[PDB]
Order: structure tokens, then C-alpha cells, then sequence
């Protein structure tokens, strides 16, 4: 006797870029992080008086 | 020749320091001069009448 289960879809949820979140954060995706250790960000400001 | 143009960069960017952070003085100056000048509401505002 060959039976059928009854089986309900995973609940999706679509994926941030529709959310306004993207506002906090601009977003490069990346190609490597077992190869990056440390990234920076280097400022310089020139201070009149 | 990128060093030579590398500190050019630095005496224009210390000449660019000179003039605009005089504009300044006039605009410190004729502020301070207003102020000079400057009685309050409360003395000035019965000799008006």
C-alpha cells in the first residue's frame, strides 16, 4: 500500500534589497573573506583656521 | 616627476591655507565690529520711542 504525506511550504521571506534597510548600508558583495584578514579606511583632513 | 608634483600639491594646499583662512579675518572682524556697536533691546528699545 503506497501512501502520500501532506507536506506546507517553508515560509519565504524575500531578501533585504526590498527592505529600506539598504538605506543604512551601501552594499559591495565580496568575493573572499578567507583571503581578506583586516581591511581600513584611511582618512586625511586638512583643518583651516 | 611623482615627487616633484607631490609636493607642489603641498605648497598650493599650504597657499590654498593662506588665502582662505584670511577670508576669515574680514568676515571675523566686520562681526566683531557689529558687535562694537551692539546695545541690547532692553536699553535701546524706550530711547526709540
Amino acid at each position: 500500500e503506497a501512501l502520500l504525506g501532506v507536506y506546507t511550504n517553508v515560509v519565504e521571506f524575500v531578501k533585504f534589497l526590498e527592505t529600506a534597510l539598504a538605506a543604512a548600508c551601501v552594499n559591495t558583495e565580496f568575493k573572499d573573506l578567507r583571503r581578506m584578514i583586516d581591511g581600513k579606511i584611511q582618512f586625511k583632513i586638512s583643518m583651516p583656521t | 616627476f611623482t615627487e616633484y608634483a607631490g609636493a607642489i600639491k603641498t605648497i598650493t594646499s599650504a597657499l590654498q591655507f593662506g588665502m582662505d583662512a584670511l577670508e576669515r579675518g574680514l568676515v571675523d572682524t566686520v562681526l566683531a565690529v557689529k558687535l562694537r556697536h551692539a546695545p541690547p533691546v532692553f536699553i535701546l528699545k524706550t530711547l526709540g520711542d
